[PDB]
């Protein structure tokens, strides 16, 4: 059946050049024009333009004059999106989209692909377990945390006691110059700190894999 | 100028008529658009293509719940026993031919909610570890709210709700609903 696959996120720095791909099935892809829809993070759909899928025509909506390029491979089935001298500003997920015609609408879009252009440099967390400032006493649960400080870019994640703990975990988004999130777990105060209860925080990008034990402080 | 407007966010409560609008610019009151939905991680999905006299053409997987209808340059959404699955960004879109191009332009979309709970908070000392290292982040973590509006006072940085949100100084006051 019919869809449209992407290639993959990309990360890249102010003044590089960029390419996503958008790989067509289940159709004659010569038939239908590919779109390219784009969208910044939080912000509205932008239209970029269309590609004429048999004669290699592109067409650039207004404010995609310049630094884009729409090209094809019609034997692969596949159109592309090329975006020269990038910025920040072409930091956003973008869409390639099939277009019927006879009724009106967009009937089939890729699943996008996710583009961030930045100047930071990649950069792993430092970990910090967060115990309580208190001894529980009796109250029946302990709430416990690890923070996750300065990294880069998007994402991290964490499991607690590598994945056996799952009920009573919290992972809260990451602020902003790098990134900086927290996870908690809330456990019974006849769990810990009885029992061990360790952190396990992944951030792939700089390939790190770190474990940080919450012990009483 | 080929613009649409749209009422970009409203939240309902769960059972209630929900209507959307999309405005079309005055020069083009007469045109057929398009309406999507977007789930938060995906492609926008078609809805339905709405003309000016009202008639509209749903897409397939989409409710009875859902209508259109239309009176000069407005195109509606109605969407009537809203349910939480109904939460979505809804986004119209307009295309047309000038001098022998086609040009497309999408709304700013309307992000719609479906809808009480005091926030719990908890606060963390920095690490041992952390002093070590001459610096101090303390946490405040909040929980359990509804609805997503929170104020958080204290070198601050402050999530966003998504209801969970986070604050961290480089005590901890959450205002909600007071």
């Amino acid at each position: 059946s019919i869809q449209l696959v992407q290639s993959g996120p990309e990360l890249k720095k102010p003044g590089e050049t960029v390419r996503i791909s958008c790989k067509a099935s289940g159709y004659s892809f010569t038939t239908y024009g590919m779109n390219w829809v784009k969208q910044a993070p939080g912000k509205g759909l932008k239209w970029m333009g269309w590609i004429n899928t048999y004669s290699g025509v592109p067409t650039y909506a207004d404010d995609f004059k310049g630094r884009f390029a729409f090209s094809l491979e019609t034997s692969a089935s596949t159109a592309y999106l090329q975006i020269n001298i990038l910025k920040n500003e072409d930091t956003a997920t973008y869409f390639c989209a099939r277009r019927r015609s006879d009724s009106n609408y967009f009937d089939y879009w890729g699943q996008g692909s996710t583009l961030t252009v930045s100047s930071a440099k990649t950069t792993p967390p430092s970990v910090y377990p967060l115990a309580p400032g208190s001894a529980a006493q009796t109250n029946s649960m302990v709430t416990l945390g690890c923070l996750v400080k300065g990294y880069f870019p998007e994402p991290v994640t964490v499991t607690w006691n590598s994945g056996s703990l799952s009920s009573g975990v919290h992972t809260f988004p990451a602020v902003l110059d790098l990134y900086t999130l927290s996870s908690s777990v809330t456990v019974p105060s006849s769990t810990w700190p009885s029992q061990t209860v360790t952190c396990n925080v992944a951030h792939p990008a700089s390939s790190t894999k770190v474990d940080k034990k919450i012990v009483p402080r | 100028q080929l613009v649409l407007t749209q009422s970009s966010s409203a939240s309902f409560s769960l059972g209630a008529s929900a209507k959307l609008t999309c405005t079309l610019s005055r020069q083009h009151s007469t045109y057929t658009i398009e309406w999507y939905q977007q789930q938060p991680l995906k492609p926008p999905k078609f809805v339905m293509e709405l003309k000016k006299d009202g008639s509209h053409s749903t897409g397939d997987g989409i409710p009875d719940r859902f209508s259109g209808s239309s009176s000069g340059a407005h195109r509606y959404l109605s969407i009537s026993n809203i349910q939480p699955e109904d939460e979505a960004i809804y986004i119209c879109g307009v295309g047309d031919t000038i001098k022998e191009q086609f040009v497309y332009v999408f709304g700013g979309g309307t992000k719609v909610t479906v809808l009480k709970s005091t926030p719990t908070l908890t606060v963390f000392p920095p690490s041992s570890e952390e002093l070590k290292e001459n610096k101090a982040t303390l946490v405040c973590l909040i929980s359990n709210f509804s609805p997503s509006g929170v104020t958080v006072a204290w070198g601050v940085d402050t999530s966003n709700p998504t209801f969970m949100a986070s604050s961290f100084l480089h005590t901890c006051q959450v205002t909600h609903e007071g």
